């Protein structure tokens, strides 16, 4: 299953 | 032996042709098992291997809801990325993210991974300590401090160390027959004349899984590293791979040449030579 | 920036005139992702051709597999035609039985 973190540049 | 789980994200902008596209694929070694495409009518995460289908409905919703959210986020990141590099809103651009965990040949976390790229060039990468970052340029440093300031590395270390390993091990058990089975390659050397004084010997490897393999031609025991044309390992379509190595030998000298094969599916490394059947 | 695709035309199983098979065209090492690949049977294009979901290697370059169920014969020719931004014009690669 994939991660759920904030990937905002 | 060793195993790994890896997620690959690609977000491509296409000005004047709709909103940017987001695709996410998931893998366990060289076996794909999930897919998500924002460009599909009714985008949802879909199964790509027999073993993941048994996962319940809440699993597929958890996944879809994450990828839908990631579609929106990567759309914002592509806009942000234009500011950071002073780029026009007319060009097409791509953001890619690669992440996952490696399991040591026992079953505990060997190392975590998380890299990002902008237009095919490294942008930011989580360091092996799973606590710091390596930004490739001044734009990525803006992202670095935003991440440091939000302790993203913390959440990631927890995923890579916990959940990522839990699931990988879970997928590994459910897909035992294939995930944990290595198919050695079938090997043979072909011969095609290319002159009256030279001929091509080509060592083949087919039917093997996983993709990792080593092929070498030796002349009188000396590796012909700089003289061997190797093709890139390709997928057959049945889950296995193919690869070949070739060398142009002088006529009458084909016996001085040996081909060496190494694959985790073979107990011992193989040596082959051309077999002119009389 | 921009990388041109590598191309390999081959079959899933060793080729036997008469016995059914799979024609494969694997394109790799290209960037950006937009690519147009066609499987050709004596010059004209096969209709039902499938492909893998987009993915990339550790150097960020993309790769995709285009395949079509086929049945080799003595006379028939097969090729793969690829078009990508890096290409002055569409590259055509003839299928070779020994490659």
């Amino acid at each position: 299953t994939p991660y759920d973190i904030n990937q905002m540049l | 032996g060793s195993h790994s789980m890896r997620y690959f994200y690609t977000a491509m902008s296409r000005p004047g042709r709709g909103e940017p596209r987001f695709i996410a694929v998931g893998y366990v070694d060289d076996t794909q098992f999930v897919r998500f495409d924002s460009d599909a009518a009714s985008p949802r995460t879909e199964p790509r291997p027999p073993w993941i289908e048994q996962e319940g409905p809440e699993y597929w919703d958890r996944n879809t809801q994450i990828f839908k959210t990631n579609t929106q986020t990567y759309r914002e990141n592509l806009r942000i990325a234009l500011r950071y590099y002073n780029q026009s809103e007319a060009g097409s651009h791509i953001i890619q993210r690669m992440y996952g965990c490696d399991l040591g040949p026992d079953g505990r976390l060997l190392r975590g991974h998380d890299q990002s790229a902008y237009d095919g060039k490294d942008y930011i990468a989580l360091n092996e300590d799973l606590s710091s970052w390596t930004a490739a340029d001044t734009a990525a440093q803006i992202t670095q401090r935003k991440w440091e300031a939000a302790r993203v590395a913390e959440q990631l270390r927890a995923y890579l160390e916990g959940l990522c390993v839990e699931w990988l091990r879970r997928y590994l058990e459910n897909g035992k027959e294939t995930l944990q089975r290595a198919d050695p390659p079938k090997t043979h050397v072909t011969h095609h004349p290319v002159s009256d004084h030279e001929a091509t010997l080509r060592c083949w490897a087919l039917g093997f899984y996983p993709a990792e393999i080593t092929l070498t031609w030796q002349r009188d025991g000396e590796d012909q590293t700089q003289d061997t044309e190797l093709v890139e390992t390709r997928p057959a379509g049945d889950r296995t791979f193919q690869k070949w190595a070739a060398v142009v030998v002088p006529s009458g000298e084909e016996q001085r040449y040996t081909c060496h094969v190494q694959h985790e599916g073979l107990p011992k490394p193989l040596t082959l030579r051309w077999e002119p059947h009389h | 920036i921009q990388r041109t695709p590598k191309i390999q035309v081959y079959s899933r199983h060793p080729a036997e005139n008469g016995k059914s098979n799979f024609l494969n065209c694997y394109v790799s090492g290209f960037h950006p992702s937009d690519i147009e690949v066609d499987l050709l049977k004596n010059g004209e294009r096969i209709e039902k051709v499938e492909h893998s979901d987009l993915s990339f290697s550790k150097d960020w370059s993309f790769y995709l597999l285009y395949y079509t169920e086929f049945t080799p014969t003595e006379k028939d020719e097969y090729a793969c035609r690829v078009n990508h931004v890096t290409l002055s014009q569409p590259k055509i690669v003839k299928w070779d039985r020994d490659m």
